[PDB]
């Protein structure tokens, strides 16, 4: 299945203005500009396309909310091009090894929302990406497709580049927009929504990398192409980041609903030690639970067929994990990613995920009891819905994972370790001989996990 | 009798517990922050002629600062000598210490 | 603009845009609170006010929701008694062992609401301990017990809007996140002294009044 | 809980002129009358064969300032 | 990572210390505030601290009064700028910052290792500095680079699919004064 | 209502003559959210302009005459407590309580 959207997904064209437009890339943009958003609109609702930043929400059905601009207010369109999320490698590539085709997206897809200006929000560690993205940019001004004259229509749009210091709250929409206005880049309660009141007080709308650089196709090569791919509903093709326990990680750009199995062995080698050897998948990124070796047998790429199964295709990134692993480390470092990168406004996952980093130290030791794999999986739910953002349920789904089917696998640490220590351990890691004295705890062994430093 | 630290610190912090289970009333406390700055009281009353010896202001003490000693043979010629200040219950758990450690060591369990 | 509501079955009627918590005072149904002041700006950093909205899969935060109207609002549902519990637990899950020593003790909101909705038992056992914030100087008039802060902003939101004092806010981010002036600094302000009302646990409490008195007593 | 529901109603019952209402709490019966009837709902309530009340274990009284009544 | 929420002042770091953009800093500040509305000129305090940044070698508490004054903004609103973000340096920190990725999909190419290595040779822990002011090494998390996942960076520099064997001399071409190349 | 009951209730001349009692609805902590306590009305009297408190020399107890400064009476209505005070003969003031004002508060304005 050659002729996907991204063809320089190898470094192999060069990333210049004119071998875009030897690909492609700028190609019939004045017809498209002046078809009116009416069109685009019900191009991107018939193509099927949904929110490839996590979520998977329709596009279309959300970009339509933006009321109508005919007096030419400074309506905004913000591209989401940090990754954030551990184990995604999919913005990145676009940004640096195509810039000129999200360009080209921003403005197909700014003329959809009747945006006046658009601001990409990139990670301050994408330093390179940054500066090869804003060279573009400056070179689709100066050729005249940035600014007021939009190659010879009317509408009149801008392109801005805002880099973040390093924050993975920051690539939810509302935090997003606080880090854009100045302030610490806390996400804001859902009411008002920002299609309403959003970045500088005026309606917004925030789409990921992946998202609009698919745009321009999608206004070339007609809706029907698109909506081909995947099954019913998730239609479409995604660029998968595959990394971890397999003999030569790389980026596809498979279509949906390709088996994961199949996606494993197609390319990629095979699973490092063979089939037989692998023990978990997590499929679209850390947030999502783990799946066990007999799930992953028949599981496609969708973002239902995922969630049957009890997963999420969040970002497509696949992380494999084979059997000469530490799996509850794996899941620890999880627990931990996640109180670090928690901006702790509510009260849940501001100590949520601290309680629960505090508990998989002893798991990962088997400082702990049997009982306590409860204890742990009910603090994970005091956590899911009850947070102003996604990140509180980002943080628990891991530990449930673990605790589904990766139970046993926990409570034989907690058996080896009670043949090391002797004695049981009692809640909290407390042994019958720890106390504290003169400002520490003593005669007892202590899970100094807590990175030290 | 008011007790203290293994290193002489008195053990109240003046947190005004004992002196509100008190069903007769019987103790009166006024504190202030002490001159280092540690929340200590200054005054700390005791009307044994108006308690009812029922406990209750040991079982409230956060840390074990008051407590009542087995003794009994403190019968007095006035009433005024009934009258217990800070230094009267100090001076009380100064004496009376090792007997009150005797108590504790078999009967904290059960608390 | 009034809008007809219901609160755990009782009619209700207020102004347009007004927030679930002011409707259920209204109709006469206790919310707690910790966050939320009828006088400050609207955070929803403390979830202790979640509802559960008739038809929505969601819990919302009263003090936040806008009200609408044909909208029914329960409040002591077993999920949010739920909710209550679960919140209450992740306050008191680092905050000391302080009250004896704490001159909130008898006035203490997150005493009370604890008691009321919160369990009866705690399951911290964490032998790692609790998180430790030391103490900053703001002046001879605000006394700061930061350990016992819920990271509830009133006084953020205070100084800054009603007492028009900007140098006062939050630095850092999660649970290294520190109330405060960043800087040695103190509060200048002839309203700052209010923030120790508003402040509902004893991290901000008055320094001439400190150990002197209880609440009951007087 | 039932059974001296049933009961008192039928107390109310035989006693429309007298008893003003009635009212269950677990495993206690009250009856509430007005001055003018307590003789006639205590002898009735002492000589009735279904409800011999001979013994009256306890009178007493509580003050309620806030009614124009203050003492029940 | 080392998060600090409270600032101390030193002869290194105390307000004293007077801060200023260079002239060639001053015009290149002037077009980043362009980039916002001028009624939300407020939303340019994050290029303004990293400008700063780079031009004195981190983020001060001069530099964040520098940028306080000049977006006509309290100070303590620059402070939860600067203390809310990872990558602003509050200390004056070494010529290149070694950042190590320990995530899970890093941790499972063996992204230990390469920890490992790094202290045995440059004899400092991780978030210490060595004694000539040239080196700092970090603990960073995700950087995105996951499918090379034994990576780490360098200063603005990403450095992919490393070995033990291979850290050590990107270590020692910095110390030498060469770089390395990227890839 | 017009009965004067204090010629039976045993009490002394003095709480008709010389105390004077509030009739009142106790108001919000400003330190605490809760509202319980502003639910009903009470009753208590004016201290004492001499001989309220005074210190007991021997022990630093406060030492008192007034023999209603530890009574507060509980009523569920006003109506109830001026019905009772004018029953009873006493001489006796209402303070009216204050009452908050509405205004409406949302998300939405912390930015409009
Ligand atoms: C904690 C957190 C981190 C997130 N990080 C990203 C990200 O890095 N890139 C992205 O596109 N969406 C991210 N999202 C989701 C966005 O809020 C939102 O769903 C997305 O940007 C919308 O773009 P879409 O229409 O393409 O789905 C994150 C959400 C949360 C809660
Ligand atoms: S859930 Fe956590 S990260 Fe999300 S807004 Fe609340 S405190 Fe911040
Ligand atoms: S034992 Fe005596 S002093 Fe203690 S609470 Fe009981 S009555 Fe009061
Ligand atoms: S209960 Fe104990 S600590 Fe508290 S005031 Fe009384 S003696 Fe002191
Ligand atoms: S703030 Fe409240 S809960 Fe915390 S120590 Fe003080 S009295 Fe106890
Ligand atoms: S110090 Fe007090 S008022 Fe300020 S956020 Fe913490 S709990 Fe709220
Ligand atoms: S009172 Fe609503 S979240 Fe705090
Ligand atoms: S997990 Fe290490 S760069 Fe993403
Ligand atoms: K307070």
């Amino acid at each position: 299945d050659s002729d996907r959207i991204f063809q320089n997904v190898y470094s192999k064209y060069g990333e210049d203005l004119k071998s875009s437009q030897q690909r492609g890339d700028w190609y019939k943009t004045k017809e498209i500009i002046l078809k009116g958003h009416e069109w685009l609109i019900n191009e991107l609702k018939a193509s099927g396309l949904r929110g490839r930043g996590g979520a998977g929400f329709p596009s279309g059905l959300k970009y339509s909310f933006m009321p109508p601009n005919p007096n030419r207010e400074p309506q905004y369109l913000v591209v989401n091009a940090d990754e954030g999320e551990p184990g995604t490698c999919k913005d990145r590539e676009i940004i640096r090894k195509e810039p000129h085709k999200l360009v080209e997206g921003c403005l197909l897809a700014g003329r959809a929302m009747n945006a006046t200006a658009a601001y990409i929000y990139i990670r301050g560690e994408f330093y390179n990406e940054a500066v090869a993205l804003q060279t573009a940019i400056n070179e689709a001004y100066k050729a005249g497709l940035l600014g007021k004259n939009a190659c010879g229509s009317g509408y009149d749009f801008d392109v801005y580049i805002h880099r973040g210091m390093g924050a993975y709250i920051c690539g939810e929409e509302t935090a997003l927009i606080e880090s854009i206005e100045g302030k610490a880049g806390k996400p804001r309660l859902k009411p008002p929504f920002p299609a309403g009141v959003g970045l500088f007080g005026r309606p917004t709308t925030v789409t990921n990398v992946e998202t609009v650089a698919v745009t321009p196709t999608i206004f070339r090569r007609s809706g029907a192409w698109f909506a081909s791919f995947g099954r019913d509903r998730n239609q479409g093709t995604k660029l998968f980041c595959i990394s971890g326990h397999v003999n030569e990680p790389c980026t596809v750009e498979e279509s949906m609903s390709i088996p994961l199995k199949e996606l494993l062995e197609k390319h990629c080698g095979g699973i490092k030690g063979g089939w037989d050897n692998l023990l978990g998948v997590v499929p679209g990124g850390s947030s999502v639970p783990i799946m066990p070796k007999h799930v992953c047998e028949d599981v496609l790429m969708d973002f239902d067929a995922l969630k049957d199964v009890g997963s999420g295709l969040g970002t497509a990134a696949v992380i494999v994990l084979n059997k000469q692993t530490d799996i509850i480390r794996a899941i620890q470092r999880f627990s931990a990613f996640y109180k670090h990168e928690s901006c702790g406004q509510c009260t849940p996952c501001r100590e949520g995920t601290t309680y629960l980093q505090r508990m998989m130290d002893r798991f990962v030791t088997g400082q702990a009891k049997e009982k306590e794999i409860d204890l742990i999986y009910e603090l994970s739910k005091e956590i899911e819905g009850h947070t102003i953002c996604a990140l509180g349920d980002a943080a628990a789904w891991p530990v449930q994972g673990l605790i589904k089917s990766f139970r046993p696998e926990m409570v034989e640490r907690i058996k080896q370790y009670e043949a090391k220590l002797g004695e049981s351990v009692s809640y909290g890691g407390w042994t019958s001989k720890g106390k504290v004295l003169d400002g520490k705890v003593v005669s007892n062994p202590i899970p100094h996990d807590a990175h030290h430093h | 009798a008011l007790r203290r630290y293994p290193s002489g610190e008195e053990r109240c912090i003046a947190c005004k517990l004992c002196e509100a289970v008190c069903p007769a009333q019987a103790i009166t406390i006024e504190a202030e922050e002490r001159i280092d700055g540690s929340r200590r009281t200054y005054k700390y009353d005791i009307d044994m002629t108006k308690c009812i010896y029922c406990g209750y202001c040991q079982e409230s003490c956060p840390v074990d600062a008051i407590v009542e000693t087995p003794n009994v043979e403190y019968a007095t010629e006035t009433r005024e000598e009934l009258l217990y200040n800070k230094e009267k219950l100090l001076a009380n758990g100064d004496k009376w210490e090792q007997e009150i450690q005797y108590a504790l060591d078999a009967d904290a369990p059960y608390r | 603009k009034e809008v007809e509501l219901t609160v755990d079955g009782v009619k209700v009627s207020i102004e347009a845009g007004s927030s679930i918590i002011q409707a259920a005072e209204k109709a006469g149904v206790t919310i707690p609170r910790y966050c939320y002041h009828e006088k400050l700006a609207v955070a929803g950093n403390c979830r202790m006010c979640l509802v559960e909205i008739e038809r929505s899969p969601k819990l919302a935060a009263s003090c936040a929701m806008p009200v609408q109207n044909g909208m029914s609002v329960l409040t002591n549902t077993p999920k949010i008694k739920k909710a209550r519990e679960g919140v209450t637990e992740m306050l008191l899950e680092n905050h000391p062992l302080d009250c004896p020593v704490c001159d909130q003790g008898g006035e203490c909101d997150l005493q009370e609401q604890s008691l009321r909705y919160g369990s009866d038992r705690g399951r911290f056992h964490e032998i790692v301990g609790k998180r430790a914030v030391e103490n900053k100087a703001i002046g001879p008039l605000i006394k700061t017990s930061m350990n016992r802060c819920i990271h509830c902003t009133r006084c953020v939101r205070f100084l800054n809007d009603v007492a028009g004092a900007p140098e006062f806010g939050t630095a850092g981010r999660g649970n290294d996140m520190q109330i405060g002036t960043y800087v040695e600094r103190n509060v200048n302000s002839e309203l700052s002294a209010n923030v120790i009302d508003l402040c509902p646990v004893g991290a901000l409490t008055s320094k001439p009044y400190a150990f002197r008195a209880r609440p009951w007593e007087l | 809980i039932e059974e001296l529901h049933k009961f008192g109603r039928y107390i109310m019952g035989c006693l429309p002129k007298f008893v003003q209402q009635f009212s269950v709490w677990k495993d206690e019966l009250v009856i509430y009358v007005a001055p003018s009837a307590l003789t006639q709902v205590a002898t009735f309530l002492k000589d009735h064969t279904s409800a011999q009340f001979k013994a009256c274990m306890d009178v007493t009284a509580a003050d309620y300032p806030t009614r124009t009544n203050r003492f029940d | 990572s080392h998060m600090i929420s409270v600032h101390r002042d030193t002869p290194k770091d105390n307000p004293e210390i007077p801060f200023e953009f260079t002239k060639e800093n001053l015009e290149r500040a002037k077009e980043i505030i362009a980039k916002y509305p001028p009624q939300y000129k407020k939303g340019a305090v994050m290029p303004l601290l990293d400008l700063g940044q780079r031009q004195l070698g981190f983020t001060s508490i001069s530099v964040m009064n520098y940028v306080a004054k000049y977006l006509d903004m309290p100070p303590m609103r620059v402070y939860e700028v600067a203390t809310f973000y990872t990558m602003y340096n509050r200390k004056p920190m070494g010529k290149y910052n070694v950042q190590v990725c320990t995530t899970t999909p890093c941790q499972l190419c063996g992204s230990d290792g390469i920890m490992k290595a790094i202290t045995e040779h440059l004899q400092i822990r991780p978030g210490q500095t060595t004694p000539d002011n040239l080196f700092t090494l970090q603990e960073v998390e995700c950087l995105g680079a996951c499918v090379n996942a034994p990576m780490i960076a360098v200063n603005d520099d990403f450095y992919e699919d490393l070995t033990p064997e291979r850290t050590v001399e990107i270590l020692k071409g910095f110390q030498s004064g060469d770089i390395p190349k990227p890839g | 209502t017009d009965l004067a009951k204090e010629l039976v209730s045993g009490a002394p001349k003095e709480l008709i003559t010389e105390r004077v009692a509030r009739i009142y609805q106790e108001a919000k902590a400003a330190t605490q959210s809760g509202q319980h306590n502003t639910e009903t009305w009470k009753i208590d009297w004016d201290i004492l302009n001499k001989g309220n408190r005074w210190e007991n020399d021997l022990m630093g107890y406060q030492s008192s005459s007034d023999y209603m400064q530890g009574t507060i009476l509980k009523f569920d209505t006003r109506e109830g407590a001026i019905r009772f005070a004018k029953g009873q003969g006493w001489d006796y003031y209402i303070q009216e309580p204050k009452v908050r004002r509405f205004v409406k508060k949302d998300y939405s304005a912390n930015f409009y």
